[PDB]
């Protein structure tokens, strides 16, 4: 029953790829769907027996690498963060293959995306329930190359194949952290089992040699696991690859860029609770990224211009607030943020992915304009969608997005009231934005071509369940599940997180915070919408356009270039290695040198001492 | 190289803002005291 | 496709869509529920589960190992 | 089934194979080569030699000669 | 407007209105015109 | 369905509008009847019953 | 590429550390610094390659350098892992090697840049290319994974920053190993000198079917080859070790 | 994907030059040249493109664009590329 | 003189210079309400000489306008889809012309 969970999509995967001849470009999506489907009717059965019914079940198949006291095994944990993660996870892909049954209908290509989503199903699983850092690292790096394929979906895409190699190279960053974070575990508690660190982790208090000068093990582990994390929950160091991906196909933007692998370090650092905990300067770095990366992403967020990619701003924020959320050891609300936003946001690019199917893939703000009467149903699944991304009060997206800062403020540090001014701030930019999509299209006097308009051709059945069925998500789940993963001291958590008794700002923040504060956030919105209804409906004459000379026509290029960022790291980096990968090495070394006073060069003297000896 | 700047002057204005929260002094205006638990805070459950 | 109809193409061509699709599904499923039913026995046979539920879950009906490891010092 | 093969790649491809003739000791090329030579294996050795002096310096005992 | 441009563009695209959707502003919540009289019945209707 | 001076649109979906229509109408409900309940406990108007 | 390279590695694992022990641990930084540097050296050095042999021929020293970092690492860990990693490079190797010979054997090119955009038309060629290529990135759950893994843990048993460095190695190494594969396999086609080709035929399908056996097994459970080393390596790291 | 003929282009095409009033709507031919014909000016002649160009959806290179001062090159060039 | 070769590329700078100014503008002007004062504007600019002779008077005033030009690019500027450079081109593309596919190949004597 519970090993089923985890092959079903790999399974269904393995026989739509080798034999997608047989059952041709719809069976294997329907089949591939229907998997996905009862791999997460069984997750739903697994969530009744463990998260209700408290009891963690744990069951080991065989040792994977049976060497000395590195006894690495395909055991599984299944805790009550599991499960709430695979509800999640399993759920989001059975819709998102619901949805891409119509949305790649008319592609020719449509068995290999149901393969590449399935298998990448099966090792996002397997990351969940892994039991130990190496299962842990498999699902990670195995969800990095399928994510990187469906980047590179469409191979002739020129841009595409750069878009993916690109995430791979970002990706191979965080793959070296995390490596390195994972094999120093084993060199100080000589297991890599999560059941063995979190049992004993407090007792070492030494410091390492590492490399440098002496660090403390459980800090420099914990940077370690950060740096590892940075590629893949996309924060500071490298977050690039996310605006740049958005050339693959919709669904996989929609399903995963949005919901779990983007939150997949966040997932990992929450699971590894009893190990960020004890070591107090790491919660520091990891609430400075995480105001960091929310404060980038709304401020570069608010001059985008195209449908795909200003979202995935938006989902960079989020990613942002997660992190600081964790950063805060409030993991719980961190985790309820996690289940809040994989609802709506996923909504929102199933929404903006029915639109952009039926006019023709436009996705340029600049065209659309009023037809909000001819789509109503995902201007509703879309408007519930940004509503909950505002935190809209009293709706699935205030009980986290208000509690976050309200938390924030109550603690008290240097680099909290930096993180609490960004999180505040950083509403203003979120909201302009979420409601400047929702004016330039749909809200305009038209401006999108005749050709486009005369489509119509609303969005069928299979691709609106999935819709619906995320609309009713988002805009109950945060209601039923605030009680019950963040009530105060409920018994949702018994082994899934350690909470520390003195970083434990829960029952004095919501009594001794002002009331001011609860509702400002709110204002905040509201003047973002306001805001953003003066600039895109009545004063857009020089609001929208302004033709200045310098000093401002050179601010709208650095929101809009991302600070330039994303030309200064390759020139810096990326375009350096490339030059000195042969500049130095293939001139003035292997061939060359070695060759020119070795075998052949001049050493060859033989032949001009050939004719000396025959005197 | 004026792209260069930019990333220098951003991040200057973070660890501007961060030199801020230094002088702020946020964490010596606490409203509340250090938190008391029975059992010596629990010890013997530490 | 003018050349693209010429390639095995072991997961489906441009846009293959066989004569016979729908057996081929059904023996698909028939398939996978035979090959699952092994991991499904499987997973019945290894399942610890060390605490005890609090309502009756519908486990404990394929699995029978409850509360077998409330015994920590006999281990291997 | 043998590639055309058009004259325009095999020229620059034997010049990528034939590149050992293009070297003439030019002195930013000589320091170039000279460093990347010898300054950083020297580093590197430096790197990993005081390493292991840090390592052994804490457990007290004496330093191995590590000739 | 005048301009010998702007008259240009507006004279070819006046489907543009096409009056069911020259302004979509009467259905920014197209659900409150039902909304709030269901909560209002509910309201006077449980007390 | 019919066409202004060259551009056509078919008509929206009977089972579409009518459904958002109601969708809308019931997550308004809901909003205003949660506002109802709990409003003032979020807005510090009345504590829930703790002091 | 599959045997010749492993002589110099044994040669050190049976003549070299039993008989010179002292000596080993004498000249182990030395060792250290010259991987590192050809570990770094060899990557950057193969991603401006346009020889179609030498691309992954230099893949070959990358790996043959990062075993004797943990070959030379005196540790159950660093051994076991130099061993699995030699034999894993050993298959991935020679499969690449066999991919390159029958592309060369139908175009007989010996470049990179002919190539293109050829998945539409060999479809089986490219899904093992994948997975060739794909083992040699260090998958989890391929046979290259383990070893190289085990090496870096036993290397970060003795030392902290020259193993960091071999670490470092694969930053790159999966790089342009994908990137490589994305010159040939990916784009569109270039029909103005691959006028006619063919896919695999009985022979090269089936050859490489030990290879994908042999790789999964590897990768999945390497338990039953770990289980017939464990005491040799152990008597090999700790001789004239008495204390 | 209909491949709409050149009679059902024939009138699209002729909608922007005949909704142009510097110019009569009463000479104009599909075979006209607004240089010495229609007396156009040198720089009013783009406008006419780009209307076609918002008319159907269709990126003109900008090598060839200035060169289709003729009204039947317009129409030529939007028939003959396949996806029009 | 007489050569309208040398009053050849005033004629054909000014034109595009006009077609990428109206591209770039109505980047600028996502309302087309209120892109029409603005190309009213745009094209007054270019008519408020419109009546150079002198051949000192053409390359400096195409030279100044193309380097203010150069100060306004709208960094990201609309592209069609499946024009080169938007997002859809070579998404599905058609099947190259003529190749052929052998099948026995590596068979015996
Ligand atoms: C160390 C490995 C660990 C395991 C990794 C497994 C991950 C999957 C590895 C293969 C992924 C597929 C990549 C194949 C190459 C991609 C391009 C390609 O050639 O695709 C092939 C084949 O497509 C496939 O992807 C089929 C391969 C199987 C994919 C599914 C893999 C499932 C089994 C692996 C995972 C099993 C679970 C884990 C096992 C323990 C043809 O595609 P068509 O759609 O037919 O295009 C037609 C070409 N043309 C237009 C020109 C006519
Ligand atoms: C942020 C940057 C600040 C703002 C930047 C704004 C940039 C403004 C750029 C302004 C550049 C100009 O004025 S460009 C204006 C250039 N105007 C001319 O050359 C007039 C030439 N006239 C003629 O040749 C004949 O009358 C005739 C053949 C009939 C006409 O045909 P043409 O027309 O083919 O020439």
């Amino acid at each position: 029953m519970y090993l089923l969970i985890v092959f079903l999509p790999l399974l269904g995967s393995s026989v739509a790829g080798f034999f997608g001849r047989f059952l041709g470009s719809e069976g294997s999506a329907i089949m591939t769907t229907t998997c996905v489907s009862f791999s997460s009717i069984l997750s739903l059965i697994a969530f009744y027996e463990v998260a209700l019914g408290a009891s963690a079940c744990y069951l080991r198949i065989a040792p994977w690498i049976s060497s000395e006291m590195f006894d690495a095994s395909w055991g599984f944990l299944f805790d009550s963060l599991t499960v709430v993660m695979l509800i999640v996870v399993t759920f989001i892909s059975s819709l998102v293959h619901l949805y891409s049954i119509s949305y790649m209908s008319e592609d020719p290509h449509s068995p290999r995306f149901m393969c590449y989503l399935s298998i990448f199903t099966f090792f996002m699983l397997m990351l969940v329930t892994g039991d130990n850092f190496l299962q842990l690292f498999l699902g990670w790096e195995g969800v990095g190359l399928a994510s990187y394929l469906l980047i590179h979906f469409w191979f002739t895409r020129l841009q595409a194949d750069k878009a993916a190699i690109k995430a791979m190279l970002v990706n191979r960053v965080g793959d070296f952290g995390l490596a390195l974070g994972i094999l120093g575990c084993f060199t100080l508690f000589q297991t890599v089992d999560f059941s063995t660190i979190f049992a004993c982790a407090s007792v070492p208090r030494n410091s390492w040699i590492f490399c440098n000068m002496r660090l403390n093990a459980i800090s420099l582990i914990c940077i370690l696991l950060f740096i590892g994390a940075v590629g893949k929950s996309a924060q500071i160091g490298l977050h690039t690859w996310l605006p740049d991906a958005m050339e693959g196909p919709t669904p996989v933007s929609a399903l995963i860029h949005a919901a779990t692998m983007v939150t997949a370090g966040v997932f990992m650092i929450a699971r590894c609770s009893p190990l960020f905990e004890y070591s107090p300067t790491a919660l520091i770095v990891i609430t400075f990224a995480g105001a960091m990366t929310s404060f980038l992403a709304a401020t570069t967020g608010i001059l985008q211009n195209d449908l795909k990619r200003v979202i995935a701003y938006s989902t960079c924020s989020q990613l942002g607030y997660m992190i600081f959320a964790c950063g805060i050891s409030n993991y719980s609300v961190s985790v309820f943020h996690l289940m809040n936003h994989a609802f709506f946001k996923a909504l929102l690019f199933l929404s903006a992915g029915s639109v952009i199917h039926a006019m023709s893939d436009e996705q340029d703000m600049r065209k659309m304009g009023g037809l909000a009467s001819s789509f109503p149903l995902t201007y509703a699944m879309m408007l519930i969608g940004s509503l909950s991304l505002i935190g809209f009060p009293f709706l699935t997206g205030f009980y986290s997005k208000d509690v976050i800062l309200e938390l924030a403020y109550t603690k008290y540090t240097i680099s909290g009231n930096f993180a609490f001014w960004l999180g505040s701030v950083s509403v203003l930019f979120t909201s302009y934005y979420s409601f400047r999509l929702l004016f330039l299209t749909f809200l305009v006097p038209t401006n999108s071509f005749g050709r486009d308009i005369s489509r119509c051709h609303d969005a069928p059945i299979p691709m609106a369940i999935p819709l619906i069925l995320l609309a009713l998500g988002s805009l109950f789940v945060g209601y039923l599940a605030k009680d019950m993963m963040i009530g105060l001291g409920t018994n949702f958590w018994a082994n899934s997180l350690l909470v520390l008794p003195k970083n434990e700002i829960l029952a004095e923040s919501e009594f001794a915070a002002p009331t001011i504060i609860k509702l400002i956030p709110i204002l905040f919105s509201t003047l973002g919408a306001f805001v953003a209804y003066n600039v895109n409906l009545v004063a857009d004459q020089f609001q929208r356009a302004f033709q200045t000379s310098t000093f401002c026509n050179r601010l709208y290029s650095f929101f809009n270039k991302r600070w330039f960022f994303d030309q200064v790291l390759n020139d810096f980096l990326v375009r350096s290695f490339l030059r000195f990968g042969y500049e130095v090495s293939f001139e003035a070394l292997d061939k060359g040198a070695i060759e020119i006073l070795g075998p052949y060069g001049i050493s060859y003297t033989f032949r001009r001492l050939a004719e000396r000896i025959s005197q | 190289y004026e792209a260069l700047a930019w990333l220098s002057g951003g991040l200057g204005f973070f660890v501007g803002l961060g030199l801020l929260a230094v002088l702020n002094d946020k964490a010596s205006k606490v409203p509340f005291t250090p938190r008391v638990y029975p059992y010596d805070n629990l010890r013997v459950e530490l | 496709g003018d050349f693209r109809a010429k390639v095995w193409s072991m997961t489906g061509g441009p846009n293959c869509r066989p004569k016979h699709w729908r057996r081929n599904t059904a023996i698909a499923m028939f398939g996978v529920f035979l090959v699952c039913i092994p991991i499904a026995k499987l997973s019945a046979k290894l399942e610890q589960r060390p605490h005890m539920p609090v309502r009756p879950i519908p486990s404990q009906i394929w699995c029978k190992n409850f509360g077998t490891k409330d015994d920590y010092e006999k281990e291997h | 089934m043998e590639t055309n093969k058009n004259k325009f790649i095999e020229d620059w491809g034997s010049a990528r194979e034939n590149l050992e003739h293009n070297f003439r000791w030019t002195r930013r090329n000589f320091a170039l080569i000279g460093i990347f030579g010898i300054a950083l294996p020297i580093i590197v050795y430096k790197g990993i030699v005081k390493d292991f002096h840090m390592q052994d310096e804490d457990a007290g005992r004496p330093h191995r000669k590590f000739l | 407007p005048l301009g010998t441009t702007g008259e240009f563009f507006r004279r070819r695209d006046e489907w543009r209105k096409h009056p069911m959707l020259s302004n979509q502003m009467r259905h920014a919540l197209p659900g409150i015109g039902i909304g709030v009289g269901a909560f209002c019945v509910y309201l006077v209707g449980e007390q | 369905g019919i066409t202004y001076k060259g551009v056509t649109v078919h008509t929206p979906k009977t089972w579409h509008t009518v459904t958002g229509k109601g969708l809308c109408a019931v997550m308004w409900f809901w909003i205003l009847y949660r506002a109802k309940q709990d409003g003032p406990v979020v807005m510090g108007w009345r504590h829930p019953w703790d002091g | 590429a599959g045997i010749l390279l492993k002589f110099g590695t044994y040669g050190f694992l049976r003549f070299s550390i039993p008989m010179f022990p002292e000596a080993t641990l004498c000249f182990t930084p030395f060792i250290y610094t010259l991987s590192a540097i050809a570990i770094i050296y060899t990557s950057l050095t193969t991603l401006r390659q346009i020889d179609l042999k030498k691309i992954i021929a230099y893949s070959s020293v990358a790996h043959m350098n990062l075993v004797t970092i943990g070959m030379f690492s005196l540790n159950i860990q660093g051994i076991g892992g130099s061993i699995l990693l030699m034999l894993s490079h050993g298959l991935v190797s020679s499969a690449l090697f066999l991919c390159v010979g029958v592309l060369y054997d139908r175009h007989k090119t010996r470049l990179v840049r002919y190539y293109g955009g050829l998945v539409s038309t060999m479809p089986n060629f490219s899904t093992i290319f994948f997975f060739f290529t794909l083992a040699n990135m260090s998958l989890p759950g391929t046979s290259s994974f383990i070893g190289e893994f085990l090496i870096l843990v036993g290397a970060f048993q003795r030392n902290s920053l020259v193993a960091t460095l071999a670490a470092l190695g694969m930053i790159l190494g999966a790089a342009y190993s994908l990137w490589l594969y994305n010159r040939v396999v990916s784009g569109n086609l270039k029909p103005d000198f691959l006028h006619k080709f063919s896919d695999l035929n009985g022979r090269e399908v089936f050859i490489f079917i030990p290879f994908l056996v042999g790789l999964v097994w590897m990768g999945v459970y390497p338990k039953v080859f770990l289980d017939c080393m464990h005491t040799s390596v152990s008597n090999l790291v700790q001789h004239g070790k008495f204390h | 994907d209909d491949h709409l003929s050149r009679e059902a282009v024939v009138d699209r095409v002729l909608d922007v030059v005949k909704s142009f009033p510097k110019v009569d709507p009463s000479k104009v031919t599909p075979e006209v040249h607004f240089q010495n014909d229609l007396g156009l000016d040198s720089l009013d002649t783009v406008e006419i493109v780009m209307a076609i160009e918002e008319e159907f959806k269709l990126e003109i290179p900008d090598k060839e664009a200035d060169k289709i001062d003729s009204c039947s090159l317009a129409i030529e060039y939007v028939y003959n590329h396949p996806m029009s | 003189a007489a050569y309208f070769a040398r009053r050849a590329a005033q004629k054909e700078r000014v034109r595009i210079l006009y077609r990428r100014a109206l591209k770039d503008t109505l980047n600028w002007a996502v309302h087309r309400h209120i892109f029409y004062r603005d190309a009213s504007d745009l094209r007054e600019k270019f008519n408020v000489n419109q009546d150079v002779e002198d051949v000192d008077r053409i390359d400096k005033l195409i030279a100044h306008g193309e380097a203010e030009y150069n100060k306004w690019r709208h960094p990201d500027p609309y592209i069609v889809p499946w024009a080169p450079g938007g997002s859809k081109f070579c998404r599905n593309p058609t099947p190259p012309a003529g190749i052929e596919i052998v099948y026995n190949y590596g068979l015996e004597d």
